[PDB]
Order: structure tokens, then C-alpha cells, then sequence
């Protein structure tokens, strides 16, 4: 809803299989420490338990 | 103010936009400087009858009945009938001067006390121009100062004005106005309809609390009216309500259609008017001349606010509010049909009122009722069922439990 | 009177009937409709706009022998007199009209029981339901493929 990104539904048979379109307002860094880092904060690939 | 306003763009209309086309407006602290860059009053010799020989600019801004306005009605576009105007500037002034520059002279006029004291000069220049300078009696007003919604109405009538005539620039205390029909139909509502001639600019907008006017007669605001928007809007009318009478079947009366509102309209370039005042407020010109000069498809604005929802559904609206509003038939779509006091599903008692150890059951369905008619004595144990599933309850008004079927 | 199809009115400055109106009249529904409005508000709770009220009714005044009118017509259809020196002459004491007019229902019990439609109305509540009348609803619960719309089996 920000239009940074969008997405489409195409899940697989094992685990998930969701297709990520990039649109053009974004951070799009590059060198793969900051663009990671980006997608950890905005995919929330990174997840906390106790 | 208005007085030398209007002479400045009747002298910019006499030379078809080619001089008097940048008027400057200067109105603070009792104190007014209007100047333009016509032609102004010239150094011919103008007579009197009383025999003596009083120059042009002069003869123009003290004494009354004078102005080139007096010739035939047929050709004539400017509003000016009368010659008396800047006299009637100059009477109430306290301090007055008047420059007007003709090309080869200046022709300044000082006046003061009232026309106890006026004293015209000619200085030699290459100005071609007028410029008045006046502060006002206040002795004769009800008033000591000038305030600021004066400025607020000159403000907004040099807008108005402009947006009339574009070819001719105001500045209002060295301020320039622009003027787009757009942007005043804009500044009105958000959907005004626009629909503009080589003659004529018309908007048509919206009046909740009542009807808003602002109609032009070439170069005169003319917040009455006159003839023209008469025939413009029974123009319109005569096209929009049978328009609506065959879209919604409500017979709409016509002061109730025209009533919901706001108009727009700037004509320009109109021949022989007639106005039946000094103040010059509504038109009396015949409505012949006017339909003749006017060639604005008026059908044009009816089709284009028929189709306008933005306008002619609140006034279908509050036909709905008058009549489909008594066209009464106090529903909630639930089950709809006849509305029933008591059902026929009842069973009672012979103890139907007196005071006994009779009960009530008020069991489930007619499978319980059943094997209550079976099993219960007549004389001491009742029964009822219900109906189907209740909502919850405390949601409900009073008035709703009263509504509500088995609740009854 | 009363007027259920439009606006009427009857003026008369001193002899001369104004059927355009003035200003006099003007001040005549003023010092009515200030007494008027919020007695009506007070006694059916009903908010109806002065334009409204004015539209249903039709007024008939004499005038006699009031100094300095002012007429700006050549037909004199217009009293363009001040308030000052109306106010001042007319001592017409409009709160004995506005509670006689109260008191006479031929009026207001139409309007006040279209009013009733909404004001204090009795409540329905009930199943109001909805004819929303279905969507289009394309994207929302259904599976695309990749190949929707291309030539394909
Ligand atoms: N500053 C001026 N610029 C141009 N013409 C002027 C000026 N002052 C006076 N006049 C002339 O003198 C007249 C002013 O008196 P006025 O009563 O305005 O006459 P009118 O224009 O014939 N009538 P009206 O405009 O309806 O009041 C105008 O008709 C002009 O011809």
C-alpha cells in the first residue's frame, strides 16, 4: 500500500511460492549487505522467539 | 470609487482595448489614486449654455450633465447615461486632484471645500493618461476611516472585472489580478459548469441556503439583474424541467428548480441599455434587443446540468424530502407485507386474566407444544412457543421490542 | 394566509402597493421570525430553515402615513427607505402576531407531520438488510495462473 513493491500468488507444492515484482520508488541498494539488511527489516525474513 | 472605475474602462471600451488597458488602484488610509492610460478628456473646448467657456477635464469632473456618453443608443457600448458622475466623486471629496494628459498637455484639477474652491491648470507634458487623487468628505458619509472590507469588496470586484475583460490589467495597490472564467466559476463550486460565447461566459453552480447571483451588463455589476438573466433562465428552465419531469416524473415548480443555484454570467459588447435608475442596479431594456444580441445556447447549459448530478439531484433530493418523503410506507425490508398485531400461533387458557397458581410455559417449537396439548391440564398449565432465532436483546430500542414480533 | 404552491405577498407603502417588495418587509419577518423560529424549535422540535417557513406563507400589511419613503422605481415597486426611519415609524408589535400565529395550526400540522416521517418518529430497527447487488471481484478469492490470457490449453 506504500506502492514500493508488489506481489502475486503462485505457492508451490513445498513451502511457499510467492513471485515479488519491484516497482521504482524503493531503496534498490545494491553491494548485498544493505539490501539484505533491507529485506530483513521489510520481508521480516528475520523472526524472534523465546 | 466605483464612479472613476468605470471611467477608466469606458475610456479603455471607446478605443477597442488599445488605451486605458493597465489601471492602477491605490485605496489606503483615506486616500484613493486611480490612474489609466487612455486618451482621457481632451483639450477641446467644450460650451456651456449658461455662455462661459470651461475646459474639458474640468467641465467633466465639477460641473454636472457632461460626457461623451449622451450620443445615439444604437452604437454606443459603454454604460455611461448620465454626465453627472464625477461631479457626484468630486462633491464629496475634501481634497481632490485630477490629472489628465492628452498627448501634448497635462490638464490638473485641484478642488477642495466642498465646491467652494476648484481650480483647473494646464502644465505642458507628454502624458496620456488620467489619474484621480481624492480624499473624501466625511462630514457627509456616516463614517471617519475606510476599512478593510471596502477593500475586500474592490478586491473582489477587480477580480470580477478582470475576469470580464482580460485585455485590460488592474493592479489593486500595486498588486496584479488575473482573470480566467475557470478559476471564478472554481473559486464558486467545485462543479460549476462553464459555457462560453464570443459574447458571453455563463457558470452554473450551487445555492443550499437559499440563491446566489452574481450577473455583469458590460462594464456595471449589476447585483439585481435585469431582463437578461430573465430571458436566459426561463431559456434554461424551459428546457430543464420538462428535462427532469420526463427523467424522475416529479413536476418540480420552476421557482424551486432555479432555486438551487448559483450563476455565473459575464456579457460583453452589448448595445442600447436601459437601466431605470441612478444606481443603476437591474435593466430595464426591452427583452427584444437583448435576445437579439444574445446568441448563447442556453440549451447547451440545460443538457450539460441535466446530467449533473452534483446539482440537480439534491433539488430531486428534497422533491424526495416533499414527496417520496410522504409517499409513506414505514418498512425496515425484514419480512415487509402486513403489518399484524397479534399473530394466529396463541395458546390459551381458561385463567386468562385472574388471579391464580397458573403458569406459563414459554417452550421451544411446536414438537413441545405438541406434547404439551398432550400432557399439561387445561385449567393450570399453559403454553407458547416461539417463533425462530432473537438477536441481542439490550441493542434494541423500546420502541423496537414493541416492533418485534413475539415480543408483543 | 397560507400558500402550499409558492411564494405570495401584498405591500402597501402609505398608497402605493409594492408587488416586487422593499425593505420594510424585510424587517416585518425579522421581528416575526425572531419571536417565531424559536418558539416553533421550542414547542415541535422541528429545525425548518427561514426560506422554508417564508415560501409557505402569504402576507397582507397596511402601511399609513409614515414620513421619507424612499422609491428608487419610476413604477415605485421597490422601498428603498433605511432601517433607521422604518424601525423607527413602524411600532408594529410582531410578538402578538408570532404567538397568533402559533396558536393556529392551518399552517404548520402538514409540514409538522411530514416532519414527523423523521422527527420524533417511532423507531424500527429490525432486519434493515442491503442491496449491495454483487462485485466484480476479479482478484479476490480465486487462483490465477501465470498464463491467464495467453493462448494456451
Ligand atoms: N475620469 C474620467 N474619465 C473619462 N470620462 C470622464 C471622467 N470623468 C468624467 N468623465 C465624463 O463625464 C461623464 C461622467 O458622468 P457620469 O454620470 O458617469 O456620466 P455617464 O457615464 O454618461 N453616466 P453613468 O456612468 O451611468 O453615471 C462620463 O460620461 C464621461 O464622458
Amino acid at each position: 500500500n506504500k506502492g514500493f513493491i508488489t506481489w502475486d500468488d503462485a505457492c508451490g507444492e513445498h513451502g511457499f511460492g510467492f513471485k515479488v515484482k519491484f516497482r521504482k520508488e524503493y531503496s534498490l541498494s545494491d553491494n548485498e549487505e544493505e539490501r539484505h539488511a533491507k529485506i530483513m527489516k521489510d520481508f521480516g525474513l528475520i523472526e524472534r522467539r523465546s | 470609487i466605483d464612479e472613476i472605475i468605470d471611467n477608466s474602462v469606458d475610456e479603455g471600451i471607446r478605443t477597442k482595448f488599445k488605451f486605458a488597458n493597465k489601471i492602477n488602484v491605490t485605496i489606503k488610509n483615506n486616500q484613493v489614486t486611480v490612474e489609466d492610460n487612455g486618451r482621457g478628456i481632451p483639450q477641446a473646448m467644450v460650451k456651456t449654455p449658461t455662455g462661459e467657456e470651461i475646459p474639458g477635464p474640468v467641465a467633466a469632473w465639477t460641473i454636472p450633465k457632461a460626457g461623451g456618453n449622451f450620443g445615439d443608443d444604437k452604437e454606443r457600448v459603454t454604460g455611461g447615461m448620465n454626465g453627472v458622475g464625477s461631479s457626484l466623486t468630486n462633491i464629496f471629496s475634501v481634497m481632490f486632484v485630477g490629472e489628465t494628459g492628452d498627448g501634448q498637455n497635462n490638464i490638473v484639477v485641484r478642488c477642495s471645500n466642498g465646491m467652494e474652491n476648484k481650480s483647473w491648470e494646464t502644465i505642458p507634458g507628454k502624458w496620456k493618461g488620467t489619474r484621480v487623487t481624492f480624499i473624501p468628505d466625511f462630514m457627509s458619509f456616516e463614517t471617519n476611516e475606510l476599512s478593510q472590507v471596502y477593500l475586500d469588496i474592490t478586491l473582489d470586484r477587480l477580480q470580477t472585472l478582470a475576469v470580464v475583460y482580460p485585455d485590460i490589467q488592474f493592479t489593486f495597490n500595486g498588486k496584479k489580478v488575473q482573470g480566467n472564467f475557470k478559476k471564478y466559476a472554481r473559486q464558486y463550486d467545485e462543479h460549476a459548469i462553464v459555457q462560453e460565447q464570443e459574447n458571453c461566459s455563463i457558470a452554473v453552480g450551487r445555492s443550499p441556503d437559499g440563491f446566489r447571483q452574481l450577473t455583469y451588463v458590460n462594464n456595471i455589476h449589476t447585483k439585481n439583474g435585469g431582463h437578461h438573466i430573465d430571458c436566459v433562465m426561463d431559456d434554461i428552465c424551459e428546457d430543464l424541467i420538462p428535462q427532469i419531469k420526463r427523467k424522475f416524473k416529479i413536476d418540480v415548480t420552476k421557482a424551486r428548480v432555479k432555486e438551487c443555484l448559483t450563476i455565473v454570467m459575464f456579457v460583453r459588447d452589448m448595445k442600447n441599455m436601459r437601466f431605470d435608475s441612478q444606481t443603476k442596479e437591474r435593466l430595464t431594456s426591452p427583452f427584444g434587443e437583448i435576445r437579439s444580441h444574445i446568441q448563447l445556447d442556453a440549451k447547451k447549459i440545460s443538457r450539460a446540468i441535466l446530467n449533473n448530478e452534483a446539482i440537480l439531484m439534491p433539488i430531486i433530493e428534497a422533491a424526495l424530502a416533499r414527496k417520496l418523503a410522504a409517499e409513506k410506507a414505514a418498512e425496515t425490508k425484514a419480512a415487509k407485507k402486513a403489518s399484524k398485531a397479534k399473530v394466529h400461533k396463541h395458546i390459551k387458557a381458561n385463567l386468562c386474566g385472574k388471579d391464580a397458581d397458573t403458569t406459563l410455559f414459554l417452550t421451544e417449537g411446536d414438537s413441545a407444544i405438541g406434547y404439551l396439548i398432550d400432557v399439561r391440564d387445561k385449567e393450570l398449565h399453559g403454553g407458547y412457543p416461539l417463533r425462530g432465532k432473537v438477536l441481542n436483546s439490550w441493542g434494541m430500542s423500546y420502541a423496537d421490542m414493541l416492533k418485534n414480533k413475539e415480543l408483543f
